[PDB]
């Protein structure tokens, strides 16, 4: 994600669950690319909890969408002295669309209470509308083509993330790991547990991991904490001498 | 930097198989797809095909439709160029350029053209054997003056030639190479010097052939 | 090429009990040695369930597909091969469709143009289809494969995602507990409502061997499953089949001492509902301004105020 | 599919002028297919407008594009010695193509050539056929017609033509033509003639030679 900014100046970049700051080090399972054509004044709409005619007839995002949008203006690229026609909005349908849902209803729609017999009448508009964007329009009508990051992040082998390299394994000491983008502390050591192939990581009955599978080799490691205590000073008064002793 | 390097020149006969390498470095392989165009000599360019490396899906032109295959080995990261029943009409010089048109993994077009290209790969066409060169002065006549050297059945194209080993390279003309119908080439070469320089100064034409392994070079005197 | 038979026994299916079936991992964390508490699509315990026998004996309706499906096969000698999903299941719309001819498993996921009754029949007559459009999806892999065969399957798709559990064991479905590991996940995003059953006829006119399907449906509840050791499912509690089901899941155990337990809280729903407005009074004078008897000129277009009223 | 027609056929400028060239396509093609190639003598075509308005890497701000809809120009706001080369537009807006080239030469002063003949060689006689040479030297510019004649009339079809590329410090073109026949026709005449005419000579020049 480091080379991103090598575009036309963005108008629209907004990132929602991740900061975009150079934190290209996480791993996901998959990442799902959602690339349309609006116009300015509806950029606004592409956000959790937002309500519209695009939100709710042609893309909703859920309310906790972890990912991101780009919208960026393409006037040059897609703008027409006659008038480009080929991009297309529904404004009219029955109920609104649940999230990540594509709709290309053709039929008629049932303004009122007749039938519309399958053809343009009374009470039956189409659907489907144009945009009809020219270079001569506003800044709110001129055409923008947004894309928007979908990341998943599930208890999945995760095979998606940034150039960072791998070193050895060492185990019975405690260091720092960073297991696929879980990081911790700790010793880890060979695992007896008898995990089947569909599973990753183990947990204990402190809901907490204290198992994982090498990305590399199918072994599994069992994580514990490096060493720990409480230390107790005894004392005679500081009136009688200087001497103490020290239990752990 | 992003490099290309690519195969040798070949004079097989004609109806056979053409095999073309194309090696790259210095950029990501599977990330970009292969085109494969030609230059005709004397013609303008003519694009081929095109392949691209992350899952082999290909796209041939019609013409050569039934003649071309493209592959691609991520190994070495070369890509092979096979082409069967060669024709007469295939001498001209091949490009192996770097895609940025259609992509390669979604198959679809994108904003760029050819942006890097090979060295050229020499495919020469013609049913005839390797021959020595023949060498023939041309004198100036009785009456600035001028002579040359004419040089007639070398086979193949590659062949240098030379004045006095390059002394008096400011005045040696080298007009382009002309094909008979009996398939041999033709070339010359024009020397003009004073007048007052033809009975007294020394001119030798020199005509290298490497495929035969000829260094052949003749005085060329007035008569 | 289509094969034309009706041959068909037309009798209603059975119905019977799926007392502790359909019971699969919900996820791929490992634990062990714990009672867990997980809401989820699972099928019912005791539940109802539809038996088809094929056996002459040749029923292979298409079934709706909610929000999950359970399928169980009592079989000998591999008469059930695949399965097909889809809405409309022509080319207007999107179709999966898996086969397992016992030589590799192919999940096919394109638009389709099915007879109306695809099935197959040494392995030489495939008459399912007719077409083939564009194709979003393919895949191939390892076969999954008195009565000893029996087949638990479950098919659930959610958010765009098609996941499948199975499990394979020897031998009315049998009392016992079986847990269901994943086997196969994919990223289609298919409209899927209804959905049919694959058979393989021995031909000799055909006569097929006697098997068994049951199909059950999934639904959203709590559920409380219980590891031992080993991280395998051996145990579980349905919180909402009984009162003292919802008790040992309170209490988070299997056992439950003499006394008296507060367990939950009881509320009635509403029925209908009912809207109240003051009425529709002293409306905005909008039939003055239109039918107006004589209209001024554009030059001289009269403007009139129109407020405190009802904009009709 | 589509075809893309480049003008003019030749452009002849200077080192300091402004170069504009025309493309055009028999169909609609979007801005965005479009792609503008220099390639020079010796070496390999590269890439340096796509999408016939932006600017490849490593290219001169000098070079620029534009255009729509049906008609594409590619403008040099100053020329340089370097920039004389074959000029190609392409679109893969359907299939892909390419075009014929366009050519960009140097525009000097009229000149004049010193056309001299060379009869064949001795050696030549006794190996069954001989060949005469018709030479042009420097002249400018490029079109001179050239003809062979056996002491009465005009001959064509047996004779060769190799014309040269731009000089390196004149810019002027050297021209050959080759003659060969066997040597049974060869003694059957004495006299033959190369008739050169060109746009800086104001007469066609004939030059004849006999045996000897
Ligand atoms: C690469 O990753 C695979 C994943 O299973 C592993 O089997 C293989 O050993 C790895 N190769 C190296 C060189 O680490
Ligand atoms: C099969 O049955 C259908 C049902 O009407 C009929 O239309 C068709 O002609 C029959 N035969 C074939 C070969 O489909
Ligand atoms: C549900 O199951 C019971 C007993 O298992 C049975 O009596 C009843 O008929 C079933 N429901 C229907 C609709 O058949
Ligand atoms: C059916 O089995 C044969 C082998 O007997 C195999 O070649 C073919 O691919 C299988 N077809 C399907 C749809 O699984
Ligand atoms: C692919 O889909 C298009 C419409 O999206 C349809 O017109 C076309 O027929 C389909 N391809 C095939 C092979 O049917
Ligand atoms: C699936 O198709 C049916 C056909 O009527 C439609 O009602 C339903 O909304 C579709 N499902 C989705 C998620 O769009
Ligand atoms: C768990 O696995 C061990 C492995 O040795 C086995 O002995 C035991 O029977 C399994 N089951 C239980 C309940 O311990």
């Amino acid at each position: 994600y480091s080379v991103l900014y090598n575009l036309a100046p963005f108008f629209t970049f907004k990132c929602y669950g991740v900061s975009p700051t150079k934190l290209n080090d996480l791993c996901f399972t998959n990442v799902y690319a959602d690339s349309f054509v609006i116009r300015g004044d509806e950029v606004r709409q592409i956000a959790p909890g937002q309500t519209g005619n695009i939100a709710d007839y042609n893309y909703k995002l859920p309310d906790d969408f972890t990912g991101c949008v780009i919208a960026w203006n393409s006037n040059k690229l897609d703008s027409k002295v006659s008038g480009n026609y080929n991009y297309l909005y529904r404004l009219f349908r029955k109920s609104n669309l649940k999230p990540f849902e594509r709709d290309i209803s053709t039929e008629i729609y049932q303004a009122g209470n007749k039938p519309c017999n399958g053809v343009a009448g009374f009470n039956c508009y189409f659907p489907l509308r144009s945009y009809s964007f020219r270079p001569t329009y506003g800044v709110g009508h001129q055409p923008y083509r947004v894309v928007v990051l979908s990341f998943e992040l599930l208890h999945a082998p995760a095979t998606v993330c940034g150039p960072k390299k791998s070193t050895n394994l060492v185990k019975n000491k405690c260091v720092n790991f960073n297991f696929n983008g879980l990081k911790g502390t700790g010793v880890l050591t060979e695992s007896n547990k008898k995990f089947l192939p569909f599973q990753q990581f183990g947990r204990d009955i402190a809901d907490t991991t204290d198992a994982v599978r090498d990305p590399q080799t199918l072994e599994i490691l069992d994580i514990t904490p490096c060493s720990f205590g409480g230390v107790s000073v005894i004392t005679p008064g500081t009136n009688t001498s200087n001497q103490v002793a020290v239990l752990y | 930097q992003v490099q290309l390097v690519q195969s040798g020149a070949e004079v097989k006969k004609p109806g056979a198989s053409v095999k073309v390498s194309c090696k790259a470095s210095g950029y990501p392989f599977t990330s970009y797809g292969i085109s494969w165009v030609r230059q005709a000599p004397g013609q303008g360019l003519e694009w081929m095909g095109w392949i691209s490396t992350y899952n082999g899906n290909t796209n041939y032109a019609q013409k050569f439709q039934g003649r071309v295959t493209m592959t691609t080995d991520t190994s070495t990261t070369t890509g092979y160029m096979e082409l069967r029943r060669l024709r007469s009409d295939d001498t001209a010089v091949y490009y192996c350029a770097r895609d940025y048109t259609r992509g390669a993994w979604f198959g679809e077009s994108l904003i760029g053209g050819f942006d890097n290209w090979g060295q050229g790969t020499l495919v020469t066409v013609s049913s005839a054997s390797t021959k020595g060169p023949s060498v023939f002065p041309l004198a100036p006549s009785s009456k600035t003056a001028a002579l040359g050297c004419l040089v007639k059945d070398y086979f193949p194209e590659p062949v240098t030639v030379s004045w006095n080993s390059g002394a008096l390279t400011s005045g040696v003309h080298t007009f382009p190479a002309v094909l008979q119908s009996s398939g041999l080439y033709s070339l010359s070469s024009v020397v003009t010097v004073p007048s007052s320089s033809l009975g007294t100064q020394t001119y030798i034409c020199n005509v290298n052939h490497k495929p035969s392994n000829t260094k052949v070079d003749k005085k060329v005197e007035p008569k | 090429q289509c094969v034309n038979l009706t041959t068909r026994t037309q009798l209603p299916p059975a119905y019977t009990n799926s007392f502790t079936r359909g019971v699969y991992y919900p996820d791929k964390v490992f634990r062990s040695s714990v009672l867990h508490s997980t809401q989820d699509l699972f099928l019912p315990f005791f539940s109802n369930v539809t038996w088809f026998h094929v056996i002459k004996r040749f029923d292979n309706p298409v079934l709706p597909f909610n929000d999950g499906v359970y399928f169980a096969s009592i079989e000998k000698s591999n008469i059930i091969r695949g399965w097909i999903f889809g809405t409309t299941l022509d080319s207007k719309t999107q179709s999966l469709l898996i086969v397992n001819n016992a030589t590799n498993v192919v999940i096919k996921v394109c638009e389709f143009q099915f007879c109306n009754d695809p099935f197959l029949d040494m392995e030489s007559e495939f008459r399912v289809y007719s077409s083939a459009n564009n194709c979003t999806f393919e895949y191939v892999s390892q076969p999954f494969l008195n009565f000893k065969n029996l087949r638990e399957f479950v098919f659930k798709n959610i958010d765009g995602y098609f996941k499948i559990y199975s499990k394979h064991t020897p031998i009315d479905l049998p009392q016992g507990f079986s847990a269901l590991e994943p086997l196969v996940d994919l990223p289609i995003g298919i409209n899927i409502t209804r959905f049919q059953t694959l058979l393989a006829l021995h031909r000799s006119g055909w006569t097929a061997g006697a098997a068994a399907y049951y199909v059950g449906y999934l639904q959203p509840r709590t559920f409380l499953l219980k590891y031992n050791e080993n991280g395998t499912i051996t145990d579980a509690v349905d919180c909402a089949l009984d009162p003292l089901s919802e008790t040992k899941c309170t209490l988070k155990s299997f056992t439950v001492e003499k006394g008296i337990y507060q367990t939950s809280n009881f509320r009635v729903q509403p029925t209908e509902s009912i809207v109240r407005f003051p009425n529709i009074t002293n409306l905005c004078p909008f039939d003055e301004v239109f039918n107006a008897t004589r209209f001024a000129s554009v030059y001289a277009w009269n403007r009139k105020r129109i407020s405190n009223c009802v904009a009709d | 599919e589509i075809v893309l027609t480049q003008s003019p056929g030749t452009l002849s400028l200077s080192p300091g002028e402004r170069a504009t060239l025309s493309c055009r396509a028999s169909q609609t093609v979007s801005s965005t297919s479009l792609a503008w190639y220099q390639q020079k003598p010796g070496q390999a075509p590269r890439l340096l407008i796509y999408g016939a308005s932006s600017r490849a890497t490593g290219i001169p701000d000098r070079f620029s594009g534009s255009g729509s809809g049906t008609d594409f120009t590619l403008t040099i706001s100053r020329l340089e010695p370097e920039d004389f080369a074959v000029y190609y537009c392409q679109q893969h807006d359907t299939s892909l193509t390419f075009g014929g080239g366009t050519k960009v030469e140097i525009k000097r002063t009229v000149a004049a050539p010193s056309v001299f003949i060379f009869p064949p060689s001795d050696e030549q006689l006794k190996s069954g056929t001989a060949s005469v040479v018709c030479l042009l030297n420097n002249f400018y510019p490029r079109e001179a017609k050239v003809q062979w004649k056996v002491d009465n009339a005009l001959q064509s079809g047996n004779s060769q033509e190799s014309v040269t590329e731009q000089d390196s410090k004149d810019s002027t073109y050297s021209l050959s033509s080759t003659l060969t026949l066997s040597k049974a026709d060869y003694e059957k005449h004495k006299v033959y003639a190369c008739e050169v005419t060109h746009q800086g000579l104001s007469s066609p020049v004939t030059k004849s030679f006999n045996r000897g």
